[PDB]
DNA sequence: ACGAATTAAGCAATTCGTAATCATGGTCATAGCT
DNA sequence: AGCTATGACCATGATTACGAATTGC
């Protein structure tokens, strides 16, 4: 089995969610955060031929980047990971599947209550700006017959009304109303255009960023109110 | 005690066995080691837990007592 | 309450070295039999609950202290 | 004695000074009675003889007699 | 110490002006006295009159020397 | 303690065809320089204090020195009340062989096993008698032969209480101190063997296991005096970090002593041999 | 003096080994490790007419790269180094030669017991993997008529029985067996093709990496076992 | 309801919503707790009432009630009286540590506060902190 | 470690603070490459 | 002139042993 460079980039972006990601036979990868506030998955062209759990996935990728793309990765005689290149052989310790916090089954995300589209430039600007203004909470909501995404600050404003960022996202003719919010610990999606889906019921909600390579799912905090 | 409660120093020697010995002998004493009896002893006790000297739950079964006389 | 404090004072007295009738064997027998009794009832409750519920090797007892359980 | 031996066990001091080695034994002490009673009593008697020998060579009872007299 | 400089209880002749320890150790401090001997603690000890404790120490030392001879 | 590194050099080591001759010259100049110097010193002291009489006499008690014609150091100091001297003529008793007067180190202390004590004493003798290269070769060969020694004398032993310690099916609970974790590992391994479970307050022998072990723990602990079930014992014997214990109990004291005497117990293997 | 780019590139890699240097008259530049573990040599095309000892050699190179290549180097009037540019003058302190650890004579490398070569990219990958997987020891040995290089971590295994890296360097036709141990601290040569010479006799062993510009000599640990 | 009913924390530490006690049926269930902070006198009175009500909510109401009441008491905490929120542990062994009104070797928290109060103003002739008394610490 | 004359309900348990010691994150400083 | 990999540090986090205050069966 060989991993493409795009597969490595996707694995590194997934490594951000959790330093240790388990792998299973197939071509579908999937992970969650340690606290369960963020989940991600992807459908990759390469097919994995063996189950294995890795602890330092960032280190594993850093080592893998040092060899040619034709490297053959497989289980070893002791159950570890072995990478055979033209003239080199890399040994890596296969971690215990128990000591990796990974989602048990792929999540069947339900029907979206709200749907819109976030452009690549919008997210690309928002993520970098959030660091500049020390913005750690950003709330999507419905305003003047449209759907817009505005960023606030939380360290000094517990009322969540001090307005620091604003971004017009799109149109929405939906009678359902909502004020969802996300912390910046959950915004780890790579630059790109994503279909944004919103679901909310009872006292909890979720947001989904589906993309042409990978899908992400982010939790909505307590103040994320929805009137459906 | 009476001299103590009045804050007056009382001389002499307090312990009295030493005074009895000094008056009883006075001169230096000559002795023979044979006559004085020295008993050298040891015991053995068997128990599951470590035997406790203070409570001594277990039985006594082996005693050795060596007499020099 | 008067009678209860008297009775409860008895056990405390029986462990005081200055008590007239103090005997370490007696106090340690009282307390060790208390331990054995509470754990014995614990085991019997465990077995009876396992039988009545139909499952096995399940610990139905939350926690017990001295007489209380 | 002014001698700082690594361990003040009777076997250790007897070995250090009398240069007489204790007979090796097997198992724990508590079962030793029921395994080899002959060996048990002989060990206890040896122990007493070893303390007698350390006394004989060092000469301490004579020292305490000379002290007290 | 007890023999060469009398430290018997009754040979205390009074207090002596105490200097810092460096003065005594370096010899920079002046000579304490000629009439009575002194110590770094700073208490006047009789030179002409012999004490009782050094007398006993001298007796035991002489007996030890004779017996070692 | 006096006579450090000056009097002997001032005259010259060439004047000694035999170490005993150096000891004799030691005695000669000690008698030459001892009585008048100490006499006038303590005379000054008693006169300063103006006491009735002076009763303080010195006497050379112990003489240590590295053996002649050898790179051994002879004597060093670690800390307060910690020192070893290669004494030769203690209180006017000439010795046919050197005597290692040692105080404060692990040799007399019984914390380490008797084999470790013997090894430490031999290493001390080596550093005080012949010097670096012999210490290096002895360290190498003892490293070679340590793996074959009985685990009963080269493993750890510790008390065990509170066996549960919030077991939670192998979960440490209250930070099992590298030995209760081994107790849990041993309990898991012997599951189904029917052996006697570990009780509270029992002395348990602990053996750290090699990383990546099937046991799931880098240490295992079985009741002291007993042995791990041979079935699992063979496995635990295959996974042993003889090195960990070695660096805990043996390498650390040797390192401290060697750095306390300007020595190095691990060969550097530099290129200077080709430099000249 | 006028130092060309190639000379600076050579002696900066040497500066990585030893901070100081002792630039003698001629066309031969030499360096030794302070602890005497690696010893490097090179021949350059620049003329040298006086000798000088440099302490902060890397800063000297920073100054040189700061200024034009035709800057002239002289013995300054205050017993130090003067750098005359086309328009500016710089002063650099001259270190005492006794405070600079430098070789006193060229080392004549003995007859090589084994001869082989290693490519540039192979060594580059070896060094990157070495930093990645925390290997500190490398074992050069033989395997089925082929000379191989393996990586071992002394911290976790003092017996070197856990293979983490392995490469095949070349063929080996012979019966003399060997296993040399090299610490990663001495693998400080520049990237590039190299020829590896190995010499071993009893408890006297050494290795030499000779490239197209510079040569390096590395000591062998006493744990190495050879049968020559 | 969504209440747990009863829960435990350690040895001699437990909270139960008792409905009957020795054949005495109770009109409404009442809380029975042994060991936790609402029975420890050293915990503050206002804190005692707050966490006792929180425990009651845990045993009877459920998670959402606990979160709501925690938020409400977090809001309410700032504007409460200073005397009703403090640990009230005793003091013993006065001469172990005191110096210039500053902590000594192994000075506990309450004793450190006592010495700070000694440094506070003093000279007013107020009753001292002689051992056997109870003191609030802030 | 011999003072020597004498005295008054018990144990098991948690939890926090302090003092000692080892592992380490954020950040600063160095520096190296572009 | 700036990004970034890495050593130092400074504090921070974590674990252990011990003293202390308080319940509760
Ligand atoms: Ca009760």
């Amino acid at each position: 089995m060989k991993l493409s460079k795009d597969t490595t980039a996707l694995l590194k972006n997934f490594a951000t969610i959790n330093s240790g990601i388990m792998l299973k036979s197939g071509q579908f990868i999937m992970t969650r955060a340690v606290n369960g506030t963020t989940y991600a998955e992807a459908n990759i062209s390469d097919v994995i031929d063996f189950d294995v759990a890795i602890y330092d996935l960032n280190g594993f990728l850093g080592i893998l980047s040092l060899v040619n793309d034709d490297a053959e990765i497989s289980q070893s005689e002791d159950g570890n990971i072995k990478i055979a290149d033209a003239r080199s052989t890399i040994f890596w310790p296969a971690a215990d599947p128990s000591t990796v916090v990974a989602p048990n089954k792929p999540i069947p995300f339900p029907v979206a209550s709200a749907v819109t589209e976030i452009k690549a430039e919008d997210l690309q600007q928002l993520l970098r700006v959030s660091r500049g203004l020390q913005i750690d909470t950003i709330a999507i909501t419905v305003k003047e017959g449209k759907i817009v995404i505005n960023g606030f600050n939380k360290v000094e404003d517990s009322a969540l009304t001090r307005v620091k960022y604003s971004l017009t996202l799109g149109d929405y003719d939906g009678e359902n109303t909502f004020n969802f919010i996300i912390n910046m610990a959950n915004m780890k999606m790579q630059p790109g255009n994503y279909k944004l889906l919103l679901w909310a019921k009872g006292k909890q909600g979720a947001a989904k960023f589906e993309g042409e390579h990978a899908n992400y799912v982010v939790a909505l905090e307590a103040d994320s109110t929805h009137d459906f | 005690k009476r001299m103590e409660d009045i804050g007056l120093e009382a001389l002499g020697m307090n312990d009295f066995k030493l005074a009895y010995i000094s008056d009883t002998y006075g001169s230096e004493i000559v002795y023979d080691r044979k006559f004085v009896r020295v008993a050298n002893c040891d015991i053995e006790v068997t128990g599951d837990k470590f035997p406790d000297p203070m409570k001594a739950e277990y039985e006594i079964d082996a005693i050795t007592h060596y007499d020099s006389i | 309450l008067n009678r209860k404090i008297l009775i409860n004072s008895l056990y405390g007295a029986l462990g005081n070295i200055h008590f007239r009738y103090y005997d370490l064997r007696n106090a340690t027998a009282i307390t060790i039999f208390g331990q054995v009794g509470i754990q014995w009832i614990a085991r019997k409750i465990n077995e009876y609950l396992n039988k009545v519920c139909g499952t096995n090797d399940e610990d139905f007892i939350a926690a017990g202290d001295t007489d209380s359980v | 004695a002014f001698t700082n031996l690594p361990s003040f066990s009777l076997e250790s001091v007897a070995q250090h000074e009398t240069k007489k080695g204790k007979l090796p034994y097997d198992g724990p002490i508590n079962k030793l009675r029921e395994t080899n009673h002959q060996r048990y009593i002989s060990y206890n008697i040896i122990d007493v003889e070893s303390v007698q020998a350390i006394d004989k060579i060092r000469g301490f009872i004579d020292l305490v007699l000379s002290m007290s007299y | 110490i007890i023999r060469q400089v009398n430290i018997s209880p009754e040979t205390i002749r009074g207090q002596f002006k105490v200097h810092p320890i460096h003065e005594y150790i370096a010899g920079t401090a002046p000579k304490p006295s000629d009439e009575y001997s002194c110590s770094p603690n700073g208490w006047m000890y009789d030179k002409h009159q012999e004490g009782i404790i050094p007398k006993e120490i001298a007796k035991v030392f002489f007996q030890r020397k004779d017996w070692k001879k | 303690y006096v006579c450090v590194d000056k009097v002997i050099e001032k005259v010259g080591l060439d004047r000694f065809k035999e170490q005993n001759d150096l000891v004799e010259f030691m005695n000669q100049f000690g008698k030459k320089k001892m009585e008048p110097m100490i006499d006038v010193a303590y005379r000054e002291l008693c006169d300063y204090m103006n006491n009735r009489e002076h009763l303080m006499h010195m006497d050379r008690e112990a003489i240590s020195c590295p053996p002649l014609g050898s790179k051994g150091v002879g004597g060093f100091w670690k800390a307060k009340k910690r020192y070893a001297l290669n004494v030769y003529d203690m209180e006017d008793k000439r010795f046919a062989e050197p005597h290692l007067k040692i105080m404060g180190m692990e040799t007399q202390q019984s914390s380490t096993p008797k084999a470790v004590q013997e090894a430490l004493e031999e290493s001390i003798r080596r550093i005080l008698q012949e010097g670096e290269e012999s210490v290096q070769e002895y360290y190498k060969n003892f490293e070679k032969e340590y793996r074959q020694l009985d685990y009963k004398v080269i493993a750890e032993v510790k008390t065990a209480n509170d066996i549960a310690k919030y077991d939670d099916k192998g979960w440490p609970g209250f930070k099992c101190p590298f030995h209760i974790r081994g107790v849990l590992t041993y309990r898991r391994a012997v599951s189904g063997l029917g052996v006697a479970p570990i009780l509270d307050g029992n002395k348990v022998m602990v053996l750290p296991l090699r990383e990546g072990n099937p046991f799931g723990d880098k240490c295992i602990a079985w009741p002291s005096g007993t042995e791990l079930p041979k079935e699992i014992r063979s496995d635990v014997l295959s996974w042993i970090d003889h090195s960990t214990l070695f660096q805990k109990s043996f390498v650390k004291p040797l390192a401290g002593m060697c750095e306390s005497a300007g020595m190095d117990y691990e060969e550097k293997a530099s290129l200077d041999f080709l430099f000249g």
